[PDB]
């Protein structure tokens, strides 16, 4: 079977700059005047979208900033000038012979200016508390770069091992990320304590930011 | 114009089989080959096989020869893929995609939306949906965040929208997390102007098809 | 208004370098086979009337492909109809 190797595995590129992604095939995919090599873009939650077919042809409706070139065993996808909505994973695919195969993908990050998160904390709802569990949620909204640190404290006791984080894909419009951190507590424990706090560290903050609430207050 | 509509997500027990459908519209079904593709977290994108609906002629990836069977139904413009003796290795998103055999070009120019299959002996569980109420200390300036916590469901996926899709700007629906319990949870949040909190209604629409659980939860300033 | 003319294409091992749409029993009923894409004399929207000795009237898209596959390598005479 033909193996497609993409390079790099990931890259970051500034707005208006040039992104270059390569695909190398384990043997030639050119024959009869064609190179049977195609390029796809995939954003989370969506199928791949065809960008370039037969190595260098632009699929209808695809913006002219995408182009491809190459032949034999070596191909390259170019995007220029790069825009916010090009944040995605890019894939190559050959149809030279059976079986058709795909490369491993290249994730493209759009660089932008440092942006500090807006931070929000959410107490457990009364509806949840009925069921014996309490979730406390800390949201970090629209920041860059992706690296962020979240620390939970309950009555100044550092919480370790009882929270989970989730991070969005890079936003297609402002190139930022968002992050939630969910602290899980039994209802009994939630009611034993008063101060609930999450502390956020990030490059865009001069000092750490804390959001907190006191249980039973508004 | 062209649409490929796949059947819904499914939870299936190890050793069973299941069929995924792909209904084609907006073009001549028997004029183009239909491909099936697997996307997983192990090998990511893999081509399974294709079928020409004109004569049901097929080519398989040999890795899938004993796993997949392709058929079509001309009278309903539908392609089917049957997956046999399922294991957890078969848990993945599956896609149908159209290709053209003219000059053997076979690029995949139209795709179905994907079908999430989970192979597991655990049973289905619908989510509880809890509000993430906007803080009373939201700046009058100002911007407020609100959301809903979609907790303790199995299997993936869940879809969330806001105000029946009339609200999309500022929405963040997070990737689900797997809890130690073996159940998933996710949050969806949105930022809105603080001034709107008094007048505008915010409802998060949650759909978990594998348990047929559909919920509309109004999220209000507490209270 | 439309012109019928004769053109010559090269049959390569893969095919003739275009894709057809339409034909018998296609989307909007029975329509002619037309070129909708040149994979890179003929142009998109050209109606194919004859490929070598085979008349295209009443053929499905797949039948037309088998006609193309059987064509010997080298030059192939083709009759098309083109608008205005």
């Amino acid at each position: 079977d033909i193996v497609l190797t993409q390079s790099p595995a990931s890259l970051a590129v500034s707005l208006g700059q040039r992104a270059t992604i390569s695909c190398r095939a384990s043997k030639s995919v050119s024959t009869s005047g064609y190179s049977y090599m195609h390029w796809y873009q995939q954003k989370p939650g969506q199928p791949p979208k065809l960008l370039i077919y037969l190595a260098s042809n632009l699929e209808s409706g695809v913006p002219a900033r995408f182009s491809g070139s190459g032949s034999g065993t070596d191909f390259t996808l170019n995007i220029h000038p790069v825009e916010e909505e090009d944040a995605a994973t890019y894939y190559c695919q050959h149809s030279r012979e059976l079986p058709y195969t795909f490369g491993g993908g290249t994730k493209l990050e759009i660089k932008r200016t440092v942006a500090a998160p807006s931070v929000f904390i959410f107490p457990p709802s009364d509806e949840q508390l009925k069921s014996g569990t309490a979730s406390v949620v800390c949201l970090l909204n629209n920041f860059y770069p992706r690296e962020a640190k979240v620390q939970w404290k309950v009555d100044n006791a550092l919480q370790s091992g009882n929270s989970q984080e989730s991070v969005t894909e890079q936003d297609s419009k402002d190139s930022t990320y968002s992050l939630s951190s969910t602290l899980t507590l039994s209802k009994a424990d939630y009611e034993k304590h008063k101060v609930y706090a999450c502390e956020v560290t990030h490059q865009g903050l001069s000092s750490p930011v804390t959001k907190s609430f006191n249980r039973g207050e508004c | 114009e062209v649409q490929l509509q796949q059947s819904g997500p499914e939870l299936v027990k190890p050793g069973a089989s299941m069929k995924i459908s792909c209904k084609a519209s907006g073009y001549s079904f028997t004029g183009y080959t239909m491909n099936w593709v697997k996307q997983s977290h192990g090998k990511n994108l893999e081509w399974i096989g294709l079928i020409n609906p004109y004569n049901s002629g097929t080519n398989y990836n040999q890795k899938f020869k004993d796993k997949a069977t392709l058929i079509v139904d001309k009278s309903s413009n539908t392609a089917y893929m049957e997956l046999l003796s399922l294991t957890s290795e078969d848990s993945a998103v599956y896609y149908c995609a159209r290709s053209d055999y003219y000059d053997s070009t076979h690029y995949f120019d139209y795709w179905g939306q994907g079908t999430t299959l989970t192979v597991s002996s655990a049973s289905t569980k619908g989510p509880s949906v809890f509000p993430l109420a906007p803080s009373s200390k939201s700046t009058s300036g100002g911007t407020a965040a609100l959301g809903c916590l979609v907790k303790d469901y199995f299997p993936e996926p869940v879809t969330v929208s806001w105000n029946s899709g009339a609200l999309t700007s500022g929405v963040h629906t997070f990737p689900a997390v797997l809890q130690s319990s073996g159940l998933y949870s996710l949050s969806s949040v949105v930022t809105v102007p603080s001034s709107s909190l008094g007048t505008q209604t915010y409802i998060c629409n949650v759909n978990h098809k594998p348990s047929n659980t559909k919920v509309d939860k109004k999220v209000e300033p507490k209270s | 208004e439309a012109t019928v003319c004769t053109v010559t294409l090269e049959k390569m091992s893969a095919g003739l370098g275009f894709s057809l749409e339409g034909g018998k029993g296609s989307l909007h009923g029975d329509k002619p086979l037309t070129i909708n894409r040149i994979f890179k004399t003929v142009q998109p929207g050209d109606e194919i009337l004859q490929l070598g000795g085979t008349a295209m009237q009443g053929l499905t898209r797949f039948e037309a492909w088998n006609i193309i596959k059987a064509l010997p390598d080298g030059p192939v005479t083709i009759v098309i109809r083109r608008k205005s």
